[PDB]
């Protein structure tokens, strides 16, 4: 008659690592590292992203008329842009303290794109049917569908003065334009006046600019520049633009709200039907792992992303079925 | 392993046993039969969970990181944000690997000691009514029917009710 | 979570 | 006869945490974090904190009538700003440069306010008594107590040039503003000229700065602004003023002296006749402990700041007094 | 414990032994008493104190720390600035509460491998002159006066001088 | 040691022995000789080889990592890449030396239960044909040649061959 | 008979620190911590650094005369400088976005100094031989080698404008300045025009330049100022200059190449004929440790700084020689 | 520091 | 790496 004293060993093929020793097999464990994802664009936690399509944040900013214009209001968690935006500012021209712009709509949960100053009539006295090649929509010459290019009418630019008070009660974005004529002649034959100025003012915000005529390489068959500037209006403020000449005047202006947990990414997946706490690049991660090495660009409540291929915690005995 | 138990001088480990971690082996006249020892079992299931929540729980959820953009004219900036996501992840890549290596050395000599420890109680309740005859195992000086071996199962052997015989058979 | 490894646990 | 052998248990009630099992009474252990503080605003190594009371930095620097006058010659551990700072900038303009002023700050110990340029006579031929509302004192229109109106004085606005050597033997930080009317009516009702300018050179520093004359939104029931520039005047070195019009001149500068563990802070706490080497925003902490989860602004020699709430190591045994 | 001594086949603590954290119980003609060992408890508290002082000494003195400012124009220094000091938070909440789980397990078992080799010690000093009774105490086959106890205490003690009684009475 | 063998119930190191890291030291009519134990001394090299090897290669290679330069109108931007820098310092000081402290720690436990670990073996091999002498040695009850000192060495030692003369000498 | 089970004890004095036990003797051990240096600058995986002996960046850039002249295309590993450069700016101003063009210079592997335009001539009818003292040498008053000073040629300063075109297949750095004189006399003398200005433009550049004229504090023995400015023209592209004074025009530009593990730093050290994969300002690191605490900049392949000045890890026993 | 929790410790 | 301490290891 005996009795033994022994120990569970089961099949398991589980391989560990520890200190002393690589590579040993054991009856149970766990994995820590998260390594698969459905490849999918998906809603988070129950808010669809705000994809731009064609466009990037400029280009759909300014208005790129060959981007699908989306709805007047949009909601979202997070904004999406395609590696390969071909359209962006069509243009040419230096968009100022653009970084700065992405990083405020990257907090930015809802926009509302309202008529701030209606094409007729808010400037009299001015022509408003400006268009260019460098931005051409169905082969014809077009625009900025957010922007005006007020030009001379019946051979005079007079000075122009008008004012938007904002009482939507959030934040109000508003962009501009300031175009740059390579030579003395343009500039006469497009706003009268050799020297021209233009006065953006609001409380907080202010900035006056003048024409720079000179002779610049060919961009976009385009000679001439157009810098791109912004403000953020607030609520009960009062922005003021005053100018004789050289002003790509707003047309549409956007009324923002703030969330958090945002951000941008440039994804190649599609958006699919379906929903995620957790969201990469490549595609959604659905796991309650503490740590995860697809993609160090996440959105809403990930696992850490690591460089580790393999992060096996044991939880058995050393298995030896031997 | 550490205590010399698993893999020391008890070789291998039983298939047989099915039902849990550390346990027993018995064969007598009745027959013979394996039997996991659930205290201990429990102990070191508690033990070990409580110590991989405990890994989870310490890594806080990673909320939204996003990457930022930089002009021609602000190189500096750049490398310095690279500077510093780059020490983060090679930091907690780091202690990712370093945590579980330790953690899992600590487990297989805690099962280790599981074992030494159980094997030492059961020595210590049978005393010299048995012999060791090696790989963990004891050869009886009497006669130990289920009853019995039940008896030494559950931590309530007596010795003196056997003693006499065991004393007899032992010469 | 739980390690559900027998079915006689406590867990 | 017997002997055994065992270990200590005594009747502590310490519960600390493990990897195996959370929560075991010990009959030894050690508190490694800090949680208590006195509350109060101390002085840090023997040291006094500089209390700008209801102004903040802006204001005390360019001289809000409204905060009581510090005296001339201060020396100081860490600055100390109250959250409700309604005293600041009471001229509406924007003050460039600012943050990077305040970064400055953060590394002086001492300040001498000396004046740079005396009200009578720096500027002959010229009017020093302008004042203004916004800058009320006592029911009064008053203004800068650092700073100086320079207006038209019988009818005309002379070419100033004045300049001055520093001979303190420290740094010299100088403020000066400069002057944004409305409209051109006011612009010549002040300082005779359309096409003023303002000249400020050193041998490092050099600007110029030109009236922009725009209708502004009302901010504190001014359509004008005042843009408030500063810089630091290197010992031995010449600073030059050289204006026409608009010029919101010097009057007194600071010298100013470089100290290493420095700061600034935002506390609601009060001041009193205490002492530590660790202070922080909601009191003094008293500790030789090596962590704190009181607050994670410090300055002096404070243990280091985490998220626990409770880091308690044992030191005893296993406490079984059954 | 992880070696089986404290709460293991020695389920208590002495409440009676103050003044030491490892030590004895003897019980003869003379009377009872406790008598904790010097030597190990010496060991144990030079060891702790030195993990302990080791822990403090790790942690650098944290100096002057303030926050700082950014404009309506400055966002992305801002949430920089403020990654970093997230992180490093993040990781220093980490390695401490980490650190203080290890060394408290280590701790724990550090003590019960003290009392299991003390045990053992004494166990070796006294061979078969007296007799496992278990909970850690030994049953004499000799008569063991005060001097005696003392002799096993300090590490002294005789087998050949209590050899020849011991035999007899274990016959 | 945390197992009581090294400067435990085995007070010194023999510096005869050149040849290992464990081993032992026979003394018959023959002769007397030190001969280490090529099994455990190979395991413990292996673990610790890749214990080592293990913690140089959780640390990547440092490239190329240089200073930047900011004029005085960027006092923060500089203050906070100083920041960066000297938290990133902190914390792998910190890890470094927290790491060979605990490895260190580990690996003297480790070599202290090897030794008891080899101990044990021996004497579950020799069972009662020898008695202990204390500090880690056997006294044979019988006569031991050197073909059975090599027979106890290699794990092959026969008990029933000399049980009856070892009973005979134990009388 | 008998037989023993010991353990091996040799002969070691190595120490190392446990958790419970400092300083422990022990048979075998390893260092982990590097701190050995051979106090010379080497080659760095066999190609050899840019040392600019008395210069600094600047005044490598500019062509400060005081410089021994490079060859004319040079490849390097690293960047280094010399702690008491004396030789930088000569002519006093400010370099604009120098720190960044530094940034710039730390990824760039290799540049060919060629001559964008030739002295003799792309400007014709002005004067080209314009000199300072600022910037002697050999006694002789000189200027930069890479720079033109531009002045009025027979009373006239006609309005030039040229342009280049860049067809090396590679970025190219182009440098000039702008020249700020003390008053309007002198203007008039070397530009011949009050309202100077010079108009730099590229594809993506874009600046204007006005000479500033004020009365300023003597820096090397001068009262007026000269700003540098720098561009990247990328291939393809065309760089015009269009000025009609103050113009400091470009002589020199330089064609670069990008490559990786490069990097500036400030050493003492002297160049030797040896070979690392690692380089600190003191010296090169020839080690396969994972620590080293001899200097926190690093060049190459080279092991992580730690302030530590003990790293011993136990490979053996506990010696006890005994 | 000290651990002084006995009255004999050497501290 | 190897520690190469005796003379007959497997390294
Ligand atoms: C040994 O383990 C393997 C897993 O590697 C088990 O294979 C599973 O068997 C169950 C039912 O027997 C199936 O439902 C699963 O599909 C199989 N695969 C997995 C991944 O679970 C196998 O059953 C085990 N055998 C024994 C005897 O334990
Ligand atoms: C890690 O362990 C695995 C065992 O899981 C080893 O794989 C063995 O590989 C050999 C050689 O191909 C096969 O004969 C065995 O059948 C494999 N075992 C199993 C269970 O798959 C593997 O070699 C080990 N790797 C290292 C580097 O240690
Ligand atoms: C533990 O084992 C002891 C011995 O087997 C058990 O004692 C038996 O219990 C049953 C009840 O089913 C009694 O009818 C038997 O007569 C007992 N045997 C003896 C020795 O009398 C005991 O019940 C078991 N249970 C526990 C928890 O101790
Ligand atoms: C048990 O520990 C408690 C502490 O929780 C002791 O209470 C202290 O008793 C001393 C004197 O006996 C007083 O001076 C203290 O004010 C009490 N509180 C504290 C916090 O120390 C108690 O004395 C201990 N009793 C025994 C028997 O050990
Ligand atoms: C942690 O341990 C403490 C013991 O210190 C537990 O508190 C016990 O709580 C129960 C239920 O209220 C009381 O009956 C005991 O008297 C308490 N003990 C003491 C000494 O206060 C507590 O429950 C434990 N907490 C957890 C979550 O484990
Ligand atoms: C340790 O214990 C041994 C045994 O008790 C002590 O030996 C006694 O020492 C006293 C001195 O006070 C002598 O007079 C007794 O006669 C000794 N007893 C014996 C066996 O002769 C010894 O002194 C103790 N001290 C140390 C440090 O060993
Ligand atoms: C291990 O030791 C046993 C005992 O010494 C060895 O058995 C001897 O082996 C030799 C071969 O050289 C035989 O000729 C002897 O007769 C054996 N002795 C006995 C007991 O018969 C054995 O060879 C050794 N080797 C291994 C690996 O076990
Ligand atoms: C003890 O160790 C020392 C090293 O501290 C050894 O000294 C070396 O001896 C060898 C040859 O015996 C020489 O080649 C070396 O130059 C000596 N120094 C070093 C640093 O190796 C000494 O040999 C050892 N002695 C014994 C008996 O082990
Ligand atoms: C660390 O250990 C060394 C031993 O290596 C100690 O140095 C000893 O110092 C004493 C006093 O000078 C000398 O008598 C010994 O000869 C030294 N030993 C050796 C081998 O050099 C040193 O004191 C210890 N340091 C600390 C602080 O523990
Ligand atoms: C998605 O984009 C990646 C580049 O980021 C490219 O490698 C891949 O081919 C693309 N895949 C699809 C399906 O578009
Ligand atoms: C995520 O995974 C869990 C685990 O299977 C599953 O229960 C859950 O349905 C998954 N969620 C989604 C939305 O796929
Ligand atoms: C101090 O300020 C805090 C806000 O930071 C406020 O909650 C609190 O009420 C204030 N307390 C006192 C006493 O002023
Ligand atoms: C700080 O605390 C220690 C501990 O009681 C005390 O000795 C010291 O007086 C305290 N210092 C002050 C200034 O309160
Ligand atoms: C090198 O420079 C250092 C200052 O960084 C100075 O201490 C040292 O004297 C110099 N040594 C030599 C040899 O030039
Ligand atoms: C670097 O050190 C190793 C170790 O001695 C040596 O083999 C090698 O030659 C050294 N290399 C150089 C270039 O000095």
């Amino acid at each position: 008659d005996t009795i033994c004293i022994g120990y569970h060993a089961n099949n398991s093929t589980d391989t560990v690592d520890t200190v002393l020793e690589k590579n040993v097999t054991v009856t149970h464990s766990v994995n820590l590292l998260e390594d698969s994802h459905n490849g999918k664009l998906c809603r988070l936690k129950g808010i669809a992203p705000l994809q731009l399509g064609k466009c990037n944040i400029a280009g759909w900013l300014l208005g790129n008329p060959e981007c699908d214009p989306l709805l007047p209001v949009r909601s979202w968690s997070y904004i999406v842009e395609t590696p390969n935006s071909e359209n962006g500012i069509c243009y040419p021209g230096d968009f100022i303290d653009y970084e700065e712009l992405r990083e405020q709509l990257s907090s930015v949960s809802s926009f509302e794109r309202f008529e701030i100053f209606p094409k007729e009539s808010s400037w009299p006295n001015h022509n408003t049917n400006g268009v260019t090649a460098a931005c051409s929509h169905e082969g014809k010459s077009s625009f900025y569908r957010n922007l005006l290019w007020l030009t001379e009418k019946e051979g005079s630019y007079p000075k122009l003065k008008n004012s938007y008070v904002n009482k939507k009660g959030k934040e109000v974005l508003v962009l501009w334009g300031i175009h740059h004529p390579p030579n003395s002649k343009e500039q006469q034959n497009l706003y009268q006046n050799e020297n021209a100025y233009v006065s953006v003012v609001t409380s907080n915000y202010n900035r006056r600019f003048t024409p720079e005529i000179a002779e610049r390489p060919k961009v976009r068959d385009q000679a001439g520049r157009m810098n791109y500037y912004w403000t953020l209006l607030k609520p009960g403020d009062t922005i003021i633009f005053e100018a004789n000449g050289n002003l790509i005047a707003p047309m549409y202006a956007f009324a923002l709200s703030r969330g958090f947990g945002s951000g941008i990414i440039t994804s190649n997946a599609s958006m699919h039907e379906c929903n995620t706490k957790c969201q990469t690049p490549l595609g959604a991660i659905n796991s309650s792992l503490p740590y995860q090495n697809i993609h160090p660009v996440t959105i809403g409540e990930c696992p850490k992303y690591v460089r580790s291929a393999k992060l096996r915690m044991v939880t058995g005995l050393r298995n030896i079925p031997s | 392993g550490l205590f010399g138990a698993i893999a020391g001088f008890i070789e291998g480990g039983w298939t047989g046993m099915i039902d849990g971690w550390y346990g027993y082996h018995h064969q007598n006249e009745q027959g013979s039969g394996y039997a996991a020892d659930q205290k201990s079992t429990q102990n070191a299931i508690n033990g070990i969970t409580n110590k991989v929540n405990t890994v989870i729980e310490k890594m806080n959820i990673q909320f939204t990181a996003v990457g930022k953009e930089f002009n021609k004219l602000e190189k500096r900036m750049e490398n310095l944000n690279k500077k510093v996501d780059d020490g983060f992840l090679d930091i907690w890549t780091y202690n990712a690997e370093l945590l579980v290596l330790l953690e899992n050395e600590r487990t297989l000599d805690f099962h280790d000691s599981n074992v030494k420890n159980l094997y030492e109680k059961v020595k210590s309740q049978l005393k010299n009514n048995a012999k060791e005859i090696g790989n963990g195992c004891f050869e009886f000086y009497h006669k130990c029917d289920n009853e019995c071996m039940e008896s030494v199962r559950n931590g309530t052997y007596d010795y003196p009710k056997y003693s006499e015989e065991s004393k007899l058979n032992r010469e | 979570x739980a390690l559900e490894y027998f079915e006689w646990l406590s867990x």
